[PDB]
């Protein structure tokens, strides 16, 4: 069970040629955006929201 | 009737390199070269070198120019990705089946023949500041940087992002140095999905026979403890409380992983009270405002950090922390039912299986298994591992956290946030 | 060996059987230890009235908070305890509830979905609690410039049509919606011929159909005997919405022509043309050397923090175009470079870049269909839009058919001398006037 | 990027006759400025063709 | 300096632009013919017969 | 709150071929561009003379 | 509003002595409290200090019982006069000891920076007490600054 993604906790960064950069594991969030008033750091000199190589027919 | 699934091929070569493949008959293909070269192998003289390195994956190689790597991979519609963790770098390459060859070649050039040209490195330095700025807009990134800088006096103290004072200071020689002494056979694994074992073994035998650097996976994490505090203003407070736990692979770590599900990881139901999450229920009892709490579990080659992470309003911070902490205390005191653990087992087991169901998560697991263990351990026995964890071990994991020298990072308005001292 | 071609035939046929209810029940089998099971419903915002605009979105908040058999907690507790994950989503056209669980847990998984989808305990105390939750989420969404510009684009492109409406509805409709309002939409829409039970993983289609009859059968008796609702076409308007806010640091602009809709064969060629232009974001490592001319000019001249193309599909209509985020002084150049590429493609698309577009698309399609969740989603959606699962070899067939001529014929059909819907937000003083934007939709040289 | 914006001749034309930020509400009374320019040019072209035979 | 402009893409780029370049020539021809009154070309036009003898 | 922003009703200004919300604009785009471009073509023809 | 940017210059000009950050950090680590605060404004606060915050700071700190009017080359009647006339303000806090809770620990700043700056410190004695005078003598037994140019 050896992977710092499979033990959902510590940080992992991802860089690519064609795809946007990702960060981290777990760590609260998702159950922190249901108890609302969490607008989040949005767009102040920032990357693409969501990532898109998930295109369909 | 689907196809009868193939079996994973595994091989340790005499030189220490590991090859693992699975012909999954997928329309696409995935190859990952995993290297023991993460942030931990940086020293106090070359911090951030493995960040710029991670950023350098399409600079010029012997055998393929910058422009070729880009246009070549884009022409066939594949990807070249690089994922660093504190222990590993992982160069991943995706494409359609028919195109494995060109991407493999590119892979080998990026990892074994990087030229690091003076002016190309110069032009890429500013990407460190953007890359760092884009990650650091999650309050969690700085908290986990700081958590590590405080926990360890050592190697795991290093952050996956480059310290500001280093931006534009990382030399072309530092990267050459990092590659020659970390990207070596005995520190490497070549994992292939939608590829054949002879082909991987061939390229391994031909192109990946490098050795002339460091040896130890344990240059050695000296756990220390203490706390880092960052006044922020920032809407709500982020705090992680943690003690040293167990090195990945050991039996103890599996107890910690179960403890994490007894207390609570992320949610399972979209917008829910998280009923089975014992940490969430405990804080909720006396906190009647927006908050979050999860068990945090980090496992490494020679150390580990277990505890919890909290998101709360500035003024509720100390209540949220103290409530979470006392909830752990009750499990150390013995207050844990058999079905409580049974559910945590099921939450973990299911979660693990789901974690490897796609080819991206599969390849990463086979990769990290190859480096940490030098083995592939099938899901069937990972589930057997988990099952062997008794209630008394989970209790013993909680006992270790409570009584162990803490580490804490926190950021926001820290006015009502406690100090270890006061926990 | 195994050629890319052969691999596409190896993926097992999505098996479909139908209940007497009209519940289409479908599965894609594999040797996986887990699975995803869900119900896809032919309901969204396009079905709503103006006076019940947040209705679907409201049910989505209530669906997991109690049933007649599982009051309050009970559902969560059950799903949580077996280690499963339970999710939901609502677009303007589709609503879905799905469970990721162990394959052996499929009997309870289907059972719980049946209870959620048929026996929603819309307890008045909980609807009031959800009122605050949804209103708070409305304030939250306001801060996401991207979520806004697309709602704005929908609002202006589909001016006066049900498609102009957002999924969540306006504040007043959240404030005043009643249990009656909620039950009525529920009973009028959650009807069996507009529901697809989808599954993917270590399954048996036999076992799924058994479960579908075991738990969903209970929608027979009598159905549709008083009123039936079929969707009316939605007028597209070439228009502009400009929300000028000089206190936000970056501008968001989303510009689109009318697309054809789900069914149309020429979505493939559109997607190819979109793949060529692609998408960029400041964390891309390629920069100057990127194939897409827009991406490379964006990177070199730092014209942009991010751009992405889209082909949003609704039944018989859509939105085709790009959205970007950039500094105040770069809006003009971003538009020019974008519209210039649309025109380049309309008039002078070359053969190799069309290969790259096709190649990016085969890679996207195959990368997306990885794991039980994405595939289960694809079965549910496909059946609701295309009436069947379009197998991968057919997608390859339809992709391989696109050449340079196809791209330029199809791009001209939709882009050439057509009126854009334009939505802008933030520091937009430099956002081109509509006439100017509309002038970029043709070339005097062609 | 844009040829019409950065060329040391087309740039000067662009900033005077094309991209110029003008008020949304200027009357028909603002037309006389251009109409003077037309008048001036008209006098030049009739003037010259007259100067040829005079 | 011209060998860089010869290859399959430019073959496609020329063919893509030729119906247009031909139609602009037709514009220029009709345009020149109409403007100078090229009774040489215009005598053979079935309605334009201003040379009506 | 941004979800309250509906576009004001344009019926007063809309060309008659596109007054029906249930009617596709594509049906009438050809004819509508036709008129405004004919006006222009006729104008240039007049100026040319 | 126009003066806010002077905080960034003022802070930048001080912080170019490695000693300033060391003594900021030394205090932030020593105390959990009031003396933990730095004489320079934290970056996140620059442009965030309100006109009301300063009005508030003055009304509740610039009061009679928290004040001293010292004069050199002036007369006592004149100082006493202006004190009686202009400096009779009271309506704020009372305590000189809102109270420094000494705690301890360390702060570490990786720098690159030519040479290393380090301060090691324990809690000693409040100014005025007899103990402080012993500390002041200890300081000269061990060594303050130099006395002879280049020695
Ligand atoms: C011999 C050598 C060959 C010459 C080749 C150079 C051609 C350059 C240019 O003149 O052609 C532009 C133009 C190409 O424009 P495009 O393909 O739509 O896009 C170009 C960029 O997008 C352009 O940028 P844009 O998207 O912002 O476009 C807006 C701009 C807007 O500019 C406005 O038209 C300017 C109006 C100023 C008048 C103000 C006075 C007020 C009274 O329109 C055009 O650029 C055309 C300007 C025409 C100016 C008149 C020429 C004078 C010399 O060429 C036209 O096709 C010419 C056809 C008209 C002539 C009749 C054909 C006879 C043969
Ligand atoms: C010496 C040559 C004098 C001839 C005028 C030359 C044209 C002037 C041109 O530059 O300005 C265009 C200007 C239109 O400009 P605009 O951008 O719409 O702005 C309005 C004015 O700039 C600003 O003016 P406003 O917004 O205060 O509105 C003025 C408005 C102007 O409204 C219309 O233009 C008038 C159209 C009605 C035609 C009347 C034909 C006269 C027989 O109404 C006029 O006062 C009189 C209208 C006459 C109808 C009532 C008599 C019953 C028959 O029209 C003229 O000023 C109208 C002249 C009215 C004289 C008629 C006197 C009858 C008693
Ligand atoms: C030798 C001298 C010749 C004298 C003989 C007289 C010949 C008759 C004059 C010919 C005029 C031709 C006008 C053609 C202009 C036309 O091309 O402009 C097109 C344009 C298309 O607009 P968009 O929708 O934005 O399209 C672009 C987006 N893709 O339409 C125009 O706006 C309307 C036409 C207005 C005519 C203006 C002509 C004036 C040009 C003369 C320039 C004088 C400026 C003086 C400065 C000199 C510095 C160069
Ligand atoms: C190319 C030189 C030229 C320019 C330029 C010129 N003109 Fe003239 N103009 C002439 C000549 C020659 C005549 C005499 C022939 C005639 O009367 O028609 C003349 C005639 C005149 C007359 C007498 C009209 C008459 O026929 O009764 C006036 C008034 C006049 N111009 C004003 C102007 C003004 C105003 C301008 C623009 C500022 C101008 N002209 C531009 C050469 C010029």
């Amino acid at each position: 069970m050896l992977s710092v993604a499979a033990r959902s906790g510590p940080f992992a960064p991802v860089l690519s040629a064609t795809s946007r950069g990702v960060a981290g594991a777990l760590r609260p969030l998702v159950q922190a955006a249901v108890p609302a008033t969490s607008e989040s750091p949005v767009l102040d000199l920032k990357r693409s929201v969501l990532c898109r190589e998930s295109l369909r027919g | 009737v689907p196809p009868h699934p193939q079996d994973l091929e595994f091989t340790r070569l005499p030189n220490g390199l590991v090859i693992a493949s699975l012909e999954n008959y997928a329309p696409a293909s995935r190859i990952g070269l995993f290297i023991k070269a993460g942030s931990r192998y940086e020293n106090s003289n070359n911090l951030g070198t493995s960040h710029l390195l991670r950023l350098a994956s399409s600079l010029t190689t012997k055998g393929a120019s910058s422009f070729k790597i880009t246009r070549g991979i884009e022409a066939v519609g594949g990807k070249l990705s690089v994922t660093s963790t504190r222990e590993n770098m992982a160069y991943t390459v995706e494409c359609l089946r028919d195109d494995v060859d060109i991407l493999m070649e590119f892979l080998l050039n990026v990892t074994t023949a990087p030229e690091f040209r003076r002016w190309e490195v110069a032009a890429l330095q500013p990407q460190l500041r953007i890359d760092k700025a884009v990650a650091l807009q999650n309050p969690q990134a700085h908290v986990i940087e700081n958590l590590h800088a405080a926990a360890y006096r050592n190697a795991l103290a290093n952050s996956l992002y480059c310290p500001d004072y280093r931006i534009g200071k990382v030399t072309p020689v530092e990267l050459h140095d990092y590659v020659q002494n970390h990207f070596t056979s005995a520190r490497m694994a070549l994992i292939g999905l939608g590829v054949s074992h002879p082909v991987l073994k061939q390229v391994a035998e031909q192109f990946l026979n490098i050795r002339g650097g460091l040896g130890l996976s344990g240059a050695k994490a000296k756990y220390h403890g203490g706390e880092i505090r960052e006044q922020n203003g920032d809407s709500l407070v982020h705090a992680a409380l943690v003690a040293e736990s167990a090195a990945i692979g050991s039996a103890e770590a599996n107890a910690f992983s179960v403890l994490q599900h007894v207390l609570g990881a992320g949610p399972h139901v979209k917008r829910g009270s998280n009923a089975t999450s014992s940490l969430y229920q405990a804080v909720a009892k006396g906190v009647h405002q927006p908050f979050d709490v999860s068990a945090f579990n980090a496992s490494y080659s020679d150390s580990g950090l277990f505890g919890f992470y909290t998101i709360s309003q500035a003024a509720s911070a100390g209540d949220v922390i103290k409530a979470a902490y006392n909830q752990v205390k009750t499990i150390a005191q013995g207050n844990l039912s058999n079905p409580d653990v049974q559910a945590a087992k099921n939450k973990l087991k299911a979660g693990y299986l789901m974690s490897v169901e796609s080819s991206e998560g599969f390849l990463d697991e086979v990769g990290s298994q190859a480096l940490a263990a030098g083995s592939y351990t099938p899901p069937s026995t990972v589930l057997q591992q988990i099952d062997a964890v008794a209630d008394a071990d989970v209790i013993n994991a909680a006992k270790k956290f409570v009584s162990g020298r803490k580490s804490m990072a926190a950021s926001g308005n820290l006015g009502h946030t406690p100090f270890i001292d006061e926990l | 060996t195994a050629t890319y071609a052969q691999a596409l035939q190896s993926v097992p046929e999505t098996q479909v059987s139908q209940l007497d209810n009209g519940l289409r029940v479908a599965s894609e089998q594999s040797s996986q230890p887990t699975c995803t099971v869900g119900v896809w419903i032919d309901a969204g915002s396009r079905y709503e009235s103006e006076k019940n605009n947040g209705a679907g979105y409201f049910v989505e908040h209530l669906a997991f908070k109690g049933t007649k058999n599982r009051p309050g907690n009970a559902l969560e507790k059950e799903v949580e305890s077996m280690g499963a994950h339970l999710n939901a989503y609502s677009t303007r056209e589709h609503t879905a509830y799905y469970i990721k669980a162990l394959s052996k847990d499929l009997p309870k998984a289907v059972e719980l979905l049946a209870d959620i989808v048929q026996n929603c305990s819309l307890e008045d105390s909980q609807i009031e609690k959800e009122r605050d939750v949804i209103l708070q989420e409305l304030q939250e969404n306001d801060t996401s410039m991207r979520d806004v510009v697309f709602n704005y684009l929908h609002a202006t492109a589909f001016q006066g049509t049900p498609l102009a409406q957002s999924v969540e509805g306006p504040s007043e409709n959240v404030r005043k919606l009643s249990r009656a309002d909620l039950t009525e939409y529920l009973s009028r829409h959650y009807k069996a011929p507009r529901m697809v039970l989808a599954a993917a993983g270590g399954l048996e289609h036999r076992q799924l159909l058994d479960l579908a009859q075991k738990h969903f059968s209970g929608l027979s008796g009598t159905y549709d005997e008083d009123a039936v609702p079929t969707l009316s076409p939605c007028r597209f308007t070439g228009s502009q919405i400009c929300h000028r806010e000089d206190g936000l640091p970056l501008a968001h602009v989303a510009i689109a022509v009318e697309g054809p809709g789900w069914a149309h064969p020429d979505n493939v060629a559109l997607q190819v043309a979109n793949a060529i232009i692609g998408h960029y974001d400041c964390t891309y490592g390629g920069g100057a050397h990127l194939s897409s001319p827009l991406a490379s000019i964006a990177a070199t001249n730092k014209l942009c923090q991010s751009f992405q193309t889209f082909n949003i599909c609704y039944a018989d209509t859509g939105l085709l175009g790009a959205h970007f985020v950039c500094d105040h002084m770069s809006i003009d150049d971003m538009m020019f470079v974008l519209q210039g590429q649309w025109m380049r493609l309309c008039t002078s698309a070359t053969e190799s870049e069309v290969l790259r577009g096709k190649n990016l698309l085969r890679n996207a399609l195959v990368s997306h269909l990885d794991g039980t969740t994405p595939v289960c989603e694809d079965i549910g959606r496909s059946l609701l839009t295309y009436g069947r699962r379009i197998p991968l070899a057919e997608w390859e067939s339809r992709i391989a058919e696109v050449d340079a001529r196809v791209v330029r014929e199809v791009c001209s059909k939709y882009f050439y001398d057509q009126c854009p819907a334009v939505a802008g937000f933030g520091p937009i003083e430099q956002l081109p006037d509509y006439n100017r934007i509309r002038s970029g939709m043709f070339w005097l040289r062609f | 990027t844009n040829i019409r914006k950065s060329h040391p001749l087309m740039k000067i034309v662009n900033n005077a006759f094309i991209d110029l930020p003008a008020p949304s509400n200027i009357s028909s009374w603002w037309n006389f400025g251009s109409l003077l320019g037309i008048c001036l040019i008209l006098q030049i072209l009739t003037g010259l063709f007259l100067a040829m035979h005079y | 300096m011209l060998t860089r402009f010869l290859g399959p893409r430019y073959r496609q780029l020329a063919r893509n632009w030729v119906p247009t370049a031909g139609l602009w020539g037709a514009v220029g021809a009709v345009g020149l013919v109409w403007a100078t009154d090229w009774r040489l070309i215009l005598d053979w036009v079935p309605y334009i017969n201003g040379k009506f003898k | 709150s941004h979800t309250d922003i509906k576009v004001p009703d344009f019926s007063d200004y809309r060309r008659p071929e596109v007054l029906d919300s249930t009617k596709s604009s594509k049906e009438s785009s050809e004819a509508r561009k036709g008129f405004s471009y004919l006006v222009t073509a006729t104008t240039t023809v007049g100026v040319a003379y």
